[PDB]
């Protein structure tokens, strides 16, 4: 479009859209810990008597 | 055997475990890093008295005999 203010929100999102795929990513290694902290309350609250 | 009676006093080894007898049907299993429980899983309180020796018990009835 001619417009620049309406270019103006498409490259914003662009610009979003380019940080979105490195920092949503993150959210990987949030799965990695959680998964890593449920295996380790699991064998430290295991049953010894 | 029953459930024991709800009784919060417990004792913690590795981590606080803020043990609470009224969260739980039935009382989980003791477990040597996490916690113990208080003595007398079935206990109640009463009072009682220890028993006098012999020879002093013979002196206070020669007393009251002598006194009557
Ligand atoms: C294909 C079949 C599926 C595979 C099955 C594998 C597991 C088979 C288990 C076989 C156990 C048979 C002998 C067990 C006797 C010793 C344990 C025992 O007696 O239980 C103790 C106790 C239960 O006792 P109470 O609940 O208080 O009951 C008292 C009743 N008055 O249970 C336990 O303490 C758990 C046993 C100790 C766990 C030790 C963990 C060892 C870690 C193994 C991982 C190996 C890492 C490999 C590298």
């Amino acid at each position: 479009y001619i417009s620049s203010v309406a270019e103006m929100m498409f490259d914003y999102t662009a610009c979003l859209v380019f940080y979105i795929r490195i920092l949503a990513q993150w959210i990987r290694v949030v799965l990695m810990v959680v998964t890593f902290i449920s295996l380790s309350h699991y064998v430290s609250d295991f049953d010894i008597t | 055997a029953p459930n024991p009676y709800p009784n919060g006093i417990h004792f913690d080894r590795v981590f606080p475990t803020h043990y609470d007898p009224l969260a739980e049907t039935n009382r989980t299993k003791a477990n040597l890093q996490l916690i113990k429980y208080a003595p007398g899983n079935y206990s109640t309180l009463v009072v009682t008295s220890e028993k006098l020796p012999r020879p002093c018990i013979r002196t206070i009835q020669n007393y009251r005999r002598c006194q009557m």
